[PDB]
């Protein structure tokens, strides 16, 4: 059944899982043409499909050639998602394979229990969560690699860095999503947050500053002030 | 015309025989149903007066056999059986005719409502979805469950209907998973029609059968067949124009003789408004779109 804040540890148990987010698979910006009337152009998207416990980010990248001459873009978006999944778990050896799949949006159930349909014994599951991940692509290195893919690409990425050798799943899942949640609520102040002190680096094998332990504490409370105070600004409270 | 005679009355009943239906008190000098139109299945009914629970009943034919109905004091129900002795049964008949011992089966001469409801039904196939083959009638009763039920438990009890699956490996082809699972016409014509079913009349009767036994037995199963033999179809963007019409008058006599008042639970309001304002056939069920929106306009 669906995934929420009642079974949340079952994201950091021993059973292989994975999320797919399929919110950035098709991107387009939105232009008046010469003739004053409106028209979209596609720009490269991504799957988004993580393991919560490991941190390994399998991100397919999503080429503007795949939605050439289609009709029903957003439609289209899920299945080919779902196909991308699909082909992802066929290509892992049978220990690899995960257990569940479980899906940030309710509308990639069908199309990804119909593609696993060879799978019966991979639960597909929906959650309650509201998680940020639409946000990847506030990531500059998740951006960049996106952009600038000339054919379909998989690249793969550790989304935690080297945070496990410090600290628990359950403890990077949720510096994770308070990141992502930040960058999702206000980029350009939770940027600023992450990058203002230069002697801090990214790492080249890296997404995130290499901040101390001590950092970090300080940097998620500057996050969950950022969160706070976006939703006084919004709400006015 | 042919004639379904009853030993005896020992309990108080409802008898239906197709649509029509008439109380049977305890004991009351009762013998049977005589001028039944030959060339059609029928169903005759029960509903004890006692028990509305477990509404059961026989499916026949009076060209294959003679058929008359006993009461079983043992297992408290009203059983068919074949009387093969032809000289003992014409006597038995014509000795409750002559004594006015049967009532009429009541058919308006402009009707075709019967006919319009089992044009595809034939016995043959409904002894294949109730497997008994040592009677040549069949029973059903609103308890029986379909097979595609107990895969999801007796199974010689069981309503062998065939098994419809959106999300299955048999309607859906490897690499056209997209376009099979929102375009179900190669699910339809390739893989049901062409293979299983071999033609549309037996598709369309065994989704008429389907129908009356959900309405007569209120079998929940039956239901769940029907609309999916519904859904399937509809769903469907290639489709022979003479299916589609043909379909859109078998659904239009099952919605006109559904009792306004079973409509809340026989008829599933989701299959309902995709059939006829979503699906690719929204536009070729006129009749039915009709009837629906007459009849039943708050289920949509
Ligand atoms: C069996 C129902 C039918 C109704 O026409 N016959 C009678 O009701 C009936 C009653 C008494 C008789 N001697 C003959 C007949």
């Amino acid at each position: 059944g669906a995934m929420n804040s009642s079974n949340y540890a079952e994201l950091f148990n021993n059973d292989i899982k994975l999320f797919v987010d399929d919110t950035n698979v098709y991107r387009v910006t939105v232009h008046k043409t010469f003739e004053g009337n409106v028209a979209t152009k596609a720009i490269n998207g991504c799957i988004f499909t993580l393991n919560p416990k490991t941190g390994h980010l399998f991100l397919k990248i999503i080429h503007t050639s795949v939605w050439a001459g289609q009709k029903r873009l957003s439609q289209l978006a899920k299945w080919k998602t779902a196909e991308e999944v699909s082909a992802l778990v066929r290509s892992l050896p049978k220990e690899e394979q995960p257990k569940q799949i479980i899906v940030t949006r309710k509308a990639m159930l069908d199309p990804l229990e119909v593609h696993m349909l060879d799978f019966p014994n991979i639960a597909i599951r929906p959650t309650e969560l509201r998680l940020p991940f639409s946000a990847a692509m506030s990531i500059d290195k998740l951006s960049d690699v996106v952009m600038k893919a000339t054919e379909p690409q998989m690249v793969l990425f550790n989304i935690y860095d080297d945070w496990l050798d410090r600290i628990s799943s359950y403890t990077a899942f949720s510096r994770l999503t308070l990141l992502l949640r930040a960058l999702k609520t206000n980029e350009e102040s939770a940027k600023m947050i992450l990058l203002s002190d230069p002697t801090i680096t990214i790492k080249s094998y890296h997404l995130w500053p290499s901040f101390t332990d001590e950092q970090w504490i300080t940097i998620e409370s500057q996050m969950r002030d950022l969160i706070l105070t976006e939703y006084g600004r919004k709400y006015n409270v | 015309m042919n004639t379904v005679p009853f030993t005896s009355a020992p309990i108080e009943v409802t008898i239906g025989i197709d649509q029509y239906s008439f109380n049977v008190k305890e004991n009351q000098p009762f013998h049977g149903i005589k001028d039944i139109p030959i060339g059609h299945v029928h169903v005759i009914h029960f509903q004890h007066a006692d028990n509305s629970s477990m509404r059961y009943g026989y499916w026949f034919d009076c060209r294959m056999g003679n058929f008359y109905i006993q009461y079983d004091p043992k297992d408290g129900l009203y059983k068919m059986m074949e009387e093969r002795d032809g000289a003992k049964f014409e006597n038995i008949v014509h000795n409750f005719k002559e004594r006015q011992m049967m009532v009429s089966y009541p058919k308006i001469d402009e009707d075709d409502t019967w006919y319009n409801l089992t044009e595809f039904v034939q016995m043959d196939k409904i002894r294949k979805i109730v497997r008994k083959d040592e009677n040549q009638f069949s029973y059903v009763d609103s308890s029986m469950t379909t097979v595609q039920e107990n895969e999801l438990s007796d199974p010689a009890h069981s309503l062998n209907y065939t098994v419809i699956n959106f999300k299955s490996r048999e309607a859906i082809r490897p690499g056209h998973e997209m376009e099979d699972f929102l375009d179900k016409s190669y699910y339809l014509n390739t893989v049901m029609l062409q293979g299983i079913f071999k033609n549309s009349s037996n598709y369309f009767g065994e989704l008429q059968f389907a129908f009356l036994n959900a309405m007569f037995f209120g079998n929940y199963g039956s239901s769940l067949q029907w609309h999916a033999m519904i859904e399937l179809i509809c769903s469907s963007a290639t489709v022979p124009k003479h299916m589609l019409d043909k379909l859109d008058e078998i659904l239009y006599y099952q919605i006109k003789t559904l009792p306004e008042q079973y409509s809340d639970i026989l008829l599933n309001e989701r299959v309902w408004n995709i059939c006829l304002y979503s699906s690719f056939q929204k536009n070729s069920l006129h009749n039915t779109e009709k009837i629906m929106e007459n009849k039943y306009p708050e289920l949509l």
